[PDB]
Parts: structure tokens; C-alpha cells; sequence
DNA sequence: CAGCCCATGGACCCAGAACCACCCACCC
DNA sequence: GGTGGGTGGTTCTGGGTCCATGGGCTG
DNA sequence: CAGCCCATGGACCCAGAACCACCCACCC
DNA sequence: GGTGGGTGGTTCTGGGTCCATGGGCTG
């Protein structure tokens, strides 16, 4: 992953408005799409595209792809732009419909938002591999406070399992 | 790949488990990646979502849209959902004016493929197989621009000859200047030391005309304006054309040139793969030689491996690389070089097989060629250039290919200082350890007729190793082993310095041929496997065995045999494999694409005592019984120790080497032709002897090497009256013969035969080795022709010495030797000459002892009776010695009126026509067309089994009497008088005549013992 | 005579909106 | 089975600024 | 040594022959 | 309206020669 998937990432985005001479949203999300979906398939996520979400106002919305589980529960989205568009300025209007803040990577072309929490974490450039990459992994790592916790709980039992041993060879 | 449709059967079931939904926005991503990932090994990309204007003015945006480099669409897919009726669904998008030339309709479960508006396949996307077939047909679908590419590629070839003249004119016009005169003549000195010793003009104006011809098209078609200005050779001969080509005379010859350019640069430029456009360099390579100087092309050997071909071969080297010598062609040490690269081949398919990570070194120092002419020199280094650079992504020159003769470049010198850059590269060449040796060797035994003054150039080193080896272990009389492919094996054999493989693709007579048995026993001196593949392919054949040799593997396009051989240096295995019989060229093409090396069952092949690879005669026969006649029994002087066979001369029939000027059935014809002969070579001896010497003269006469090495020394030439004389030149055709030593090439020892012509002698007149048509044998009392049988070999009753008698031929040995199996002294010599015909004649003996009859003279066997046999043979005799006065067969005949009463349909209805009438089943009805009004009928079908050769008695007397154009120029138009008409009754009772002698002869036959002694 | 007043018309471009194509939810 | 709505693309259409910079004044 | 004998296999091409396409004439 | 010539083009397909020229004699 990391490296490896990320500039094969940059040279199909490259061949994307090479051979297709489209430079717009629709024809170049293929490239991201395709980095989201192979590092999933790899940490046991699917990227599912296009799947109707519904908002607190109601209001039906439909994110570029959602990153679902083996037990069709989502942890995090993604939106894509085109380049020839402010982020920033589509990122409020976007939000305002009722789009997800929990786990949300806002993209165009040349930049990468990452919204975890409702705030933005982190911001790269996608011509840097590393820094994507980066970014990607507090992506696909992004766990919600139930799972931070149990893992804690896991920790909990390493410093237990003596004292809880002690009494069991005690009845023994 | 069948793990690409796998994966996608797998990504499908994920999505409708890990997300829930079975919406076609959720559920198309599956096939998306399958589309897309497979194109990126097509060098396709899919690109989705992208608005195409429909017909109907309307937009249409297809799910997907399959796109080339040059942003053109291939192919098209839109997804449906499974809740919907796929079929019903396919017809609202097409009503809305969706493309129909290449469209994957998809639902998630079913597939189905619209190319060229026809659905070509229906699959279901849970067969992974069944998938993979529909999606290979999609992409690779051959869109409109591909055709219409090949169209004008086939367009250009009719029009090269008018591209040449405006050309030829251009260099025509620069022989003005001065500049460019002076320019040409530098250039011929340099090249008569690096090319050729004999460069002339013309071979530099053909150089230049090529330059500017492929300067053209390489910047319009093939769009590498550059490659001239980084080719050192372009860089040389771009001086010589600067003088005249530019300004005005460039921009004049461009506007006329531009009619035949324009149609195939207009498609190319839509085309993308060069693998592609590499179909015009092939089309140029061809034509231009073809057009320009088709002698050139001869002697270079101007013609195109088949990539089949080429590709089995590569693979086939590969395998034997890892089996003898355990290295692979991509291993870094193999340095492979081709001799003879024409249109580079050889060299673009190793860099399609040898992998990327390999190939930048490979290409860089170990890919090697040499070419000697300049067209195929480009278009071998452009072909060569661009197959790299489609590969890797980036262009690199090639530093290794040489303009050099490579039987000359033996310095391992001025050859190949052209240009500076190519002698380093030549000296360089000849110091790099080469390991394989692929390549294509021209072919060319001997130039076809003595007139076309185009011999094979003489190779002094090559030539004396050749003569060191080969020629000095041949035990044959006829050396043909300075043929140009023959002296391409020695160089390769020397070239291998230590290890490795010689790779050929050549004439297949090496294998079978009694001039390549010195080969035959050299090669398995310094190979250690050598593995024949014979394909076969020899149309210099006819009867049964053309249909058996079949189609040549060259595209039916040369007329020898083919064999692709791979001769490995590690006793000797010989290993060899023949294509099948009765096949076709397509079939033995498409057995090289799909046959691997490992899968051919190759027979162990152990050569016997004369070196005979193929074709070995049954050790278990009493073949050792008498010799009709033996070279020693010839040669001999005295004493029957020496003398042992029947006969003691020999000798083939009068070859003439001029036969249309010395053959003719008219007396009063011929001796026309002979006196213009005579009369325009006392012409040729008048000539300055400059001109003389340098062959300088018009060839309106047929001049053998005889006759021109009387004219050099200015002997005269007279028409004696009494040489005129009857004589055999085919069967059953008596035709008038000039019988002169000066005006025949070779009369071998048949003036002691037939003294002047004109003697008294009866010959039995064999077939000759090796016989490529039937055994035949034929008695004749007129001279016969070398070609009467294969080869004619006559064996005389008498022999008449110099200023002496007819001595009767049959030897003394011969005459006891009977009178004692037999143990009867009345046995003479006029009877075991009628008995030895009729033994040559038994069924049975040409079918036992057939392989030894084509390899030897006609041991004879000590059959019981004699007195039975000698009479069948003089009956035999008398029918073919007095064919002219038999009893004629009664054959009807019918006669038919013109169909109209014009002057001009009974001219084209008088006109011969000869032809068997045959049946559906191909089988004779009986009756013969002989011209457009006379029809003969009533032959007996038994008279067509009598077959002297190939061809029957009867069918002998028909193309004997056709009316066909002659060859030679001046015949044709000064001395062709032939017309049926005139011969008309003649053939008539000719025909029925011959037809006893053969239904006889057919009754004699079969009246011989069932079995053979 | 160098500051100090007095004109006077300028070789585009980009946000609203319409509307369109396509597919998904939503009635029907 | 349309229908409206979500999303992205593709045409039209409408509608309008501060400020350079030569010349005449002018005390 | 030049001046006789003796071989020996040869880098295609092209005339019919369908068999179509189109369409005038000929029945139907 | 088919239907067979008339005319021209467009594919297969079948089927096959005399004669160069080195080497070995030879006298
Ligand atoms: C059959 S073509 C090469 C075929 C090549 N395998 C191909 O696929 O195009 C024979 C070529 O050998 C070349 N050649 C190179 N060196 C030669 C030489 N010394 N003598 C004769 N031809 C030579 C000729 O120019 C001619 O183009
Ligand atoms: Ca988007
Ligand atoms: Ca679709």
C-alpha cells in the first residue's frame, strides 16, 4: 500500500486525461477511486460508490463512495471534485446539504482534506506520495470511541491475565 | 486474463455483501476495474463517463468509453440493473442513438457484444471462460481506421511505379549540376571500398532515390523526422542530396509526389501501434525493389520472414539456450546477432519477447545486425527504434546495427567507412562474443539466364574456406555450395567462435541434395544437435509430388523449398520433423503459431555411408546384380577387370543453353534464326574490345559463356548447311535441331553416338539422378535433348571412334555373364539390349528397387526366361522407334462451325486448345478439345496409364504442340511463325497413332511377371 | 520651469440560470 | 412507469471600473 | 593450362474460374 | 417480378522449365 498504490495512483491520473482528454470529475475520479478501493480491499473494507445516505434534515444525499464494512456499516466517505473548482468553497455548500463530517476525505485533483471528528486533521498535496499515503492511513485507521475502547480493554488484560492466573493455580 | 474475470467475480459478490445494494451505480465498479485494468495491458485505457454528440444531434454518455493514445474511441459499455430485461434495455439506448460498433451491454449477470451493429457473442458473467472470450473480442475489435489503413497500404504497392518516375526524373535533372556531380562521384569511391568494389552510379543514384523516398514518408507516416538527423549513414548522403534537393526542386517533386502519399498518411495518422503501421515498411521494402531494379532485388534477396515464423523461432532458441548451454536469450551474456536484417524482424520481435527490466541492457549492447542496402538499413533501424520506445516509454538510438556486407566484414580494413561512426560500429561488432546467430540468409544458387549479366558477387575468404570444406568433402560433380545462403552457414559456423546456436530459415536442399553432401558431412563435424524442421513447399516440381509438397510457408510466394533449422554447439544427433503432406500455406503457418519447440516429435535422423540424411535405401534387396554402367566402366581404357556393366559409353543428351534459337519444326525455320544468330555475332566481334570484354553489347541474341568467350577473342562464326539434323526433344516430339559445337553449349559424348547428327545408333535413354519425377525410360534413334526424360541419360547399341566404326557398346563382360546364367551362347548383344528395356519397363522392378533407381543407374536382375523377355523388349522397341508408322487407333472425329461467320471469332476458334476433356471426377472422358473446331473422342482409358514422367504418352503430344509465346525477346518478334492450323492434320494422326503405341505398350506391360528377381 | 492641476474614455469574462442526461428513490 | 430529486455537465445570457498620463497652468 | 566433359537443382506468377454486382432484356 | 445474358470487377486456385557454371579431366 502506501507508497506503491499511491504513484500508481499519479501515473493513472495522468493517463486518465491522456488518452480520454477530459480533465473533469466524472472521467478522473477512476484514479482515486481505484487507490481507495485497493487499500481497502487490503485492511478488510470495500469501497462502495455511490450509496443514498439520508441527512438529520432528511434530506437524501449521495457521497462519491463510502468506505463499508463486512457488516455494511460505514466508517468513512469520500467526495471528489474537479480541479477547476475552489475545495474550500465546495466543501461548506457540501456540509450544508447534510453531507458527513465523522470520516470525510474532500478532493479535487491536485489537493486532499481529510475531516475527521467534524474538524479538518490534515490537508496534502496529492503529487507528494508520502504525504498522501499519510493522510490515508488515518483514513482507513479512523475507528469510532466503541472500538477505541475495547482495544483499550484488550491492553487492560495484558497487566491482568498474572493477577487473574495467580487464583486460578491457587484452585488448582 | 482468466484472474482478471475471476477477480471481478469476486469484487462483484463483495459489493452486494460488504454494502447491501444492488443498484448499477454500486454495483458497476466491478467491471469498471475489469475494463480498465485489462486495456492497461492493451495499451487502451478505459475512460468513464465521456458525452459522445449521437446521430440524432443528442448527447449520449456511455458508463464507459475505451480510448487510445491519440483520444480515440475503440469501444463503449453501459451497465443495466439485474432488475430489468437486458434485451428490452439494449433497444432504448440504441433507439437513442447509443454507438453500435463495438458496445458491451451489461446487466451484473449477463454480458452481451454488439460489434459492427450484430450481436457477435452472448455470455453469462459466471462463466469465467466464457467472459474472457467476449472481452478478447472487444479488445481487440479492428475498427474502421485500421482497415482503411491496410486498404492504402495495398493501394501503394500499384502505385510505386509511378512514385519512382517523378523520382528517377528529379536525379535525372541533378546530373545538371555540377555541385551534385562532383558530390556523387566522391561518394561512389567511398562506397567501392565500403559496400561494393563495383559501386557504379546507378547503384548510388538508386541510394539517393531511397533517401529522398524514405525521408518522406518516415516524416509523414511514421512521424520520426529525426531519425535522419541521428542516423550517421542519413547524415553522409543528405551531403549528396543537399546539392539539388531544396527550394523550387523540392517543393515541385513534393506537389507532384503528394498524390500517391496523401491517401496512406491520412490513415496512418489515426493508427497508434506501430505493430500496426509496421505492415508499410514491409509493403516499401517489397515494392520498391520490385519496381525500381528487380535484378537488385535478386542478388540482395529482397524478401519479408513471415512473423510466425520469426516467433517460433525465437521461442524454439530460448528453449534450446536453456537446454545446452542452461542460459535464457534475456540473460545478460547471450549476444545475438543477425546477418541479413532486411525489414529487422528478427530484432523487433526479440525486444516483444525479451522482458522490460531486461531489455534496456539487451537493446543497449547486445542486440546486434548488419544490413547491406539502404532501404532496408532505415527501415530496419526505424522498425528497431520504435518497437523499443512502444515498449519502454522512451526512445533510445540503436548503436548496433552496420552497413556492411557480413561475408565481407571477416576482419574479426575499409569495409563499412561509409561513415566513421559505421566502421567503429563494424569493428566493434567483430570483437563482441556472439552467442546466437538468428537470421534469414538470402538464397541464390545461380542468376536464371546468361543475358541478365547479374551473377552472385565472389567472396574470396568465404569462397576458399567454402572450397576447404564443403566442396573439398562433396563427392559430386556439380558443386552447387557457392549458392549466397551456403556461404551465410560457413560464415556462421566460423562466426560461433567457442558455443551456441545458428538459427536459419533456408532453402531445404541442404537436408536432400547430392551437391550438399560435403555439407552433410562437415556440419555434424562442428554442431553437436541439429534439429530440421522441414516445411516443405517446393513448386520447382510437378505431378503427385507438387500436390504433396504443397504451399510454401513464405505467403506462396517463392517457389523452393523451405526448412527452419537450429544447429546447436555444445556423436552428432541428427533430429528432423517434416509438416504433414497435402497442406496448405495458412496450415503450416498457424502449426508454427500454435506448436511449441518441446511438443514437436522429432525423429532421430542417422546419416548412412554417402551422407544421406532422408531418403535411405532398404539394406535388404540383391541389389548388388549387374550395372547398366558405372563412370569407371566409362573411363576405362582396356581389360574386363575394368570393364564391368552392360554397357561401356554413356553420355546425357545435346544441351544447347539456347534452345528457342536452335529448336524449330521447320527446316527452312530454323536455318532463319541461325543465320540472324550467326549474323548479329559477327557483329558483337567487331565491337572495341573494351566493350567486348565488358559484356557491352545489345542482347538481342542469347549469348552462353561459350559464345562469349569466342566473341572476346574475335573468333568468327559460319552456318554449315549439313548440321541441320532430326532429333528427340521431348517424347513423341521429332522437332529439327542445329547440330553445331559452336552454336550448342554441350554435346557431351553424343557426337560418338550419333557422329554429325546424322549417324546410325538406337539409344535406351534413362531417367538421371536424383529423378524428381518417376523413373522413365524411352528408346530413341534421333539425337535426344538433356531434358527428353529428367536428366537423359542415353545408353548406346554402338559406339563409333574417331575416324572408325560402330564397336558395339554392349561390353564383352556383359555377353559371357549372360551366356552363363543362362548357360546359352546364342545369346547375342542385340537381345540383351531388348531384354534389358523390357526388365526397365516391369511394374514391379520400378516399384521394388524405386529408391534406388532415383539415387543410381538401373542395376539389372537375370530374369528366367530371357527369350521372353528379349521379345517383349523388341516388340517394346519397335513401337517407340517407329512411332511414326504404327497402325492409327480409329478415333472419331467431330467438327463444330464458329459460333458467328466474323473474320474474327474463327481466328480466336482455330486457335489450339489441346485439352483432356475430364470428368467431374477429374478422370479423362476419352475425348480431347484440339482446337476451338475440331474435337477427337474414342481414346481407350488404358492409353492414358502408359506414362512416360508425370505425363502420359498422349498428353506429351498435346503440350508439345500448344501454341506458346516464346521467351526470348527477338523470337517472339521476329521468328514465333507456330500455328496449329498449320500442323493441324499432323497432330490428328499423330494422336491416334501414339495412342496404339501407349494402349499397346499398356497390354506388354501387364503381360510381365507380378513379381521382380 | 518643474511641480501642479485637469481631464476622459478604456482589444473581456464570469457568475446566475436553463436544461439535459442519468440514475436512485418514490410513488403509483 | 413516470416522477422528482441528487449530481454533474453543457450551453447561453446578461451586464458592467477605477484610474492612466499628456497637457496646460503658474507662481 | 586451357580446352573439353559432366552434372544438378533453381527466393513465382498467372490464366482460367468461379463468383458476385448491377442491370438491360425477356418472358411471365 | 423473376431470370437469364451482358459486362466488368474481384477473389481463389492450381500447377509447373530449360540451363547456369564449377570441378574434374586431359592431352
Ligand atoms: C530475406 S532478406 C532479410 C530478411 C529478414 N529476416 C526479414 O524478416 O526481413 C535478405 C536481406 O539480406 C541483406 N543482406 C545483408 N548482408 C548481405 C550480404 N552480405 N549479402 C547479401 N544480402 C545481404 C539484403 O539486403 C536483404 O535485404
Ligand atoms: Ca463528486
Ligand atoms: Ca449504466
Amino acid at each position: 500500500m502506501s507508497l506503491q498504490l499511491v504513484k500508481k495512483f499519479q501515473k493513472r491520473l495522468e493517463d486518465i486525461v491522456a488518452y480520454g482528454g477530459t480533465r473533469n470529475e466524472s472521467s478522473v475520479r477512476a484514479a482515486f477511486q481505484q487507490l481507495l478501493s485497493d487499500w481497502a480491499e487490503g485492511s478488510g473494507l470495500r469501497l462502495i460508490t455511490e450509496v443514498t445516505q439520508k441527512a438529520v434534515a432528511g434530506n437524501n444525499v449521495r457521497p462519491d463512495g463510502t468506505l463499508k464494512d463486512s457488516l455494511q456499516q460505514s466508517r468513512g466517505y469520500w467526495e471528489s471534485k474537479d480541479e477547476a473548482d475552489t475545495l474550500d468553497d465546495e466543501i461548506q455548500k457540501k456540509l450544508a446539504k447534510g453531507y458527513p463530517r465523522d470520516n470525510i476525505i474532500f478532493e479535487d485533483s491536485r489537493l486532499a482534506v481529510l475531516m475527521q471528528n467534524g474538524e479538518e486533521v490534515q490537508r496534502v498535496d496529492m503529487g507528494d506520495a508520502g504525504a498522501l499515503a499519510g493522510l490515508l492511513k488515518l483514513f482507513f485507521e479512523f475507528e469510532p470511541p466503541q472500538v477505541l475502547e475495547f482495544r483499550k480493554a484488550v491492553d487492560h488484560f495484558k497487566d491482568e491475565m498474572p493477577h487473574l492466573l495467580k487464583i486460578l493455580r491457587e484452585a488448582a | 486474463s482468466l484472474q482478471l474475470v475471476k477477480k471481478f467475480q469476486k469484487r462483484l459478490e463483495d459489493i452486494v455483501a460488504y454494502g447491501g445494494t444492488r443498484n448499477e451505480s454500486s454495483v458497476r465498479a466491478a467491471f469498471q476495474q475489469l475494463l480498465s485494468d485489462w486495456a492497461e495491458g492493451s495499451g487502451l485505457r478505459l475512460i468513464t463517463e465521456v458525452t459522445q454528440k449521437a446521430v440524432a444531434g443528442n448527447n449520449v454518455r456511455p458508463d464507459g468509453t475505451l480510448k487510445d493514445s491519440l483520444q480515440q474511441s475503440r469501444g463503449y459499455w453501459e451497465s443495466k440493473d439485474e432488475a430489468d430485461t437486458l434485451d428490452d434495455e439494449i433497444q432504448k439506448k440504441l433507439a437513442k442513438g447509443y454507438p453500435r460498433d463495438n458496445i458491451i451491454f451489461e446487466d451484473s449477470r449477463l454480458a452481451v457484444l454488439m460489434q459492427n451493429g450484430e450481436e457477435v457473442q452472448r455470455v453469462d458473467m459466471g462463466d469465467a471462460g466464457a467472459l474472457a472470450g467476449l472481452l478478447k473480442l472487444f479488445f481487440e475489435f479492428e475498427p474502421p481506421q485500421v482497415l482503411e489503413f491496410r486498404k492504402a497500404v495495398d493501394h501503394f504497392k500499384d502505385e510505386m511505379p509511378h512514385l519512382l518516375k517523378i523520382l528517377r526524373e528529379a536525379a535525372d535533372a541533378a546530373e545538371q549540376k555540377a555541385d551534385y556531380r562532383g558530390e556523387r562521384d566522391h561518394f561512389v569511391e567511398i562506397a567501392k571500398e565500403a559496400i561494393n568494389p563495383d559501386f557504379s552510379p546507378r547503384d548510388a543514384r538508386e541510394m539517393l532515390i531511397q533517401h529522398i523516398l524514405t525521408g518522406d514518408l518516415f516524416t509523414s507516416v511514421f512521424d520520426n523526422a529525426q531519425y535522419h538527423e541521428d542516423n550517421n549513414i542519413a547524415q553522409q548522403l543528405q551531403q549528396l542530396a543537399a546539392t539539388f534537393y531544396k527550394g523550387p526542386v523540392k517543393r515541385d517533386i513534393a506537389e507532384r509526389t503528394k498524390r500517391y502519399y496523401g491517401a496512406i498518411q491520412a490513415a496512418a495518422a489515426q493508427i497508434a501501434d506501430h505493430h500496426e503501421k509496421q505492415r508499410f515498411l514491409k509493403a516499401l521494402y517489397e515494392n520498391f525493389y520490385r519496381a525500381y531494379n528487380p535484378a537488385g532485388a535478386e542478388r540482395l534477396g529482397i524478401f519479408y520472414t513471415p512473423g510466425e515464423i520469426v516467433r517460433f523461432m525465437i521461442e524454439a532458441t530460448d528453449t534450446l539456450l536453456e537446454k545446452h548451454f542452461q542460459k535464457e536469450l534475456a540473460d545478460k551474456g547471450v549476444e545475438i546477432l543477425d546477418p541479413a536484417t532486411g525489414t529487422g524482424t528478427f530484432i523487433t520481435e526479440l525486444i516483444d519477447f525479451l522482458p522490460k527490466a531486461k531489455l534496456e541492457q539487451k537493446y543497449r549492447e547486445e542486440l546486434h545486425c548488419n544490413e547491406l542496402a539502404l532501404l532496408p538499413y532505415y527501415i530496419a533501424n526505424l522498425n528497431i527504434e520504435a518497437t523499443y520506445a512502444q515498449k519502454m516509454g522512451r526512445y533510445e538510438e540503436f548503436r548496433n546495427i552496420v552497413l556492411v556486407d557480413t561475408l565481407d566484414n571477416t576482419g574479426f580494413g575499409l569495409f563499412g567507412s561509409v561513415t566513421a561512426e559505421n566502421l567503429e560500429r563494424a569493428k566493434r561488432q567483430n570483437a563482441r562474443p556472439v552467442r546466437v546467430i538468428i537470421g534469414n540468409p538470402p538464397y541464390r544458387a545461380n542468376q536464371a539466364n546468361e543475358n541478365d549479366n547479374n551473377k552472385n558477387r565472389e567472396y574470396k575468404e568465404i569462397d576458399r574456406r567454402i572450397k576447404a570444406t564443403y566442396v573439398a568433402a562433396s563427392t559430386a560433380q556439380k558443386t552447387k555450395l557457392y549458392d549466397m545462403y551456403s556461404r551465410f552457414l560457413r560464415w556462421a559456423t566460423d562466426r560461433l567462435k567457442e558455443d551456441g546456436i545458428v538459427a536459419f530459415v533456408s532453402n531445404s536442399s541442404f537436408i536432400d541434395s547430392r551437391t550438399f553432401d560435403g555439407f552433410r558431412k562437415e556440419v555434424v563435424k562442428d554442431f553437436d544437435h541439429i534439429y530440421i524442421l522441414d516445411m516443405k513447399g517446393n513448386a520447382n516440381t510437378s505431378g503427385e509430388r507438387r500436390k504433396r509438397e504443397g504451399g510454401n510457408v513464405f505467403n506462396d510466394q517463392i517457389k523452393v523449398g523451405v526448412a527452419v533449422y537450429f544447429l546447436v554447439r555444445s556423436d552428432t544427433k541428427i533430429w528432423y520433423h517434416a509438416v504433414p503432406d497435402f497442406w496448405r500455406a495458412r496450415e503450416k503457418l498457424e502449426w508454427l503459431k500454435t506448436t511449441k519447440f518441446e511438443d514437436i516429435e522429432f525423429d532421430h535422423i542417422r546419416p548412412d555411408a554417402k551422407h544421406n540424411w532422408l531418403g535411405q535405401v532398404d539394406e535388404e534387396n540383391d541389389w548388388n546384380e549387374f550395372l547398366p554402367v558405372a563412370d569407371k566402366d566409362t573411363k576405362q581404357a582396356k581389360g574386363l577387370g575394368q570393364e564391368r556393366a552392360i554397357f561401356k559409353l554413356y553420355s546425357l543428351g545435346v544441351v544447347t543453353n539456347r534452345d528457342e534459337w536452335v529448336y524449330s519444326r521447320a527446316e527452312d525455320e530454323l536455318a532463319d534464326k541461325v543465320r540472324y544468330f550467326i549474323g548479329r555475332y559477327n557483329e558483337i566481334i567487331k565491337l572495341p574490345l573494351g566493350d567486348l570484354m565488358s559484356r557491352n553489347w545489345e542482347g538481342d541474341i542469347k549469348m552462353t559463356r561459350a559464345t562469349i568467350a569466342d566473341a572476346q577473342s574475335r573468333k568468327s562464326y559460319s552456318l554449315e548447311k549439313n548440321s541441320i539434323v532430326p532429333s528427340l526433344y521431348r517424347p513423341f516430339d521429332v522437332l529439327k535441331m542445329y547440330f553445331s559445337k559452336n552454336l550448342n553449349e554441350m554435346q557431351y559424348q553424343m557426337p560418338s553416338i550419333f557422329p554429325k547428327g546424322v549417324g546410325e545408333n538406337v539409344v535406351i535413354a534413362l531417367s538421371g539422378s536424383p529423378a524428381a519425377k518417376p523413373f522413365q525410360v524411352l528408346a530413341t534413334d534421333i539425337l535426344p535433348s538433356l531434358d527428353l526424360l529428367e536428366k537423359t541419360q542415353c545408353l548406346p547399341f554402338y559406339r563409333y571412334t574417331m575416324n572408325g566404326e560402330r564397336l558395339n557398346n554392349i561390353t564383352d563382360y556383359a555377353l559371357k555373364a549372360f551366356q552363363t546364367h543362362y548357360a546359352d551362347t546364342s545369346i547375342s548383344r542385340e537381345d540383351i539390349f531388348h531384354y534389358v528395356y523390357a526388365v526397365l519397363h516391369h511394374p514391379a522392378y520400378r516399384e521394388k528397387y524405386a529408391l534406388n533407381l532415383r539415387q543410381e543407374f538401373p542395376r539389372i536382375p537375370f530374369y528366367p526366361e530371357f527369350g521372353r523377355w528379349a521379345a517383349w523388349g523388341r516388340e517394346l522397341m519397335a513401337l517407340h522407334i517407329g512411332f511414326e508408322s504404327v497402325a492409327p487407333y480409329p478415333l472419331k472425329r467431330t467438327d463444330e462451325p464458329p459460333k458467328n461467320d466474323t473474320p474474327e471469332a474463327l481466328a480466336l476458334a482455330k486457335k489450339a486448345r489441346l485439352k483432356v476433356q475430364r470428368d467431374a471426377a477429374k478422370q479423362p472422358t476419352g475425348a480431347v478439345e484440339l482446337d476451338g473446331l475440331t474435337t477427337l473422342a474414342g481414346i481407350p482409358a488404358a492409353a492414358w496409364a502408359y506414362k512416360l514422367g508425370n505425363r502420359s504418352a498422349l498428353e506429351w503430344v498435346l503440350e508439345r504442340h500448344k501454341e506458346t509465346t516464346p521467351k526470348d525477346a527477338t523470337i517472339r518478334e521476329k521468328f514465333n511463325t507456330y500455328r496449329f492450323a498449320d500442323h493441324k492434320e499432323r497432330v490428328i494422326d499423330l494422336l491416334a497413332r501414339v495412342t496404339t503405341v501407349s494402349v499397346e505398350t499398356v497390354r506388354i506391360v501387364g503381360e510381365m511377371p507380378a513379381e521382380t528377381m
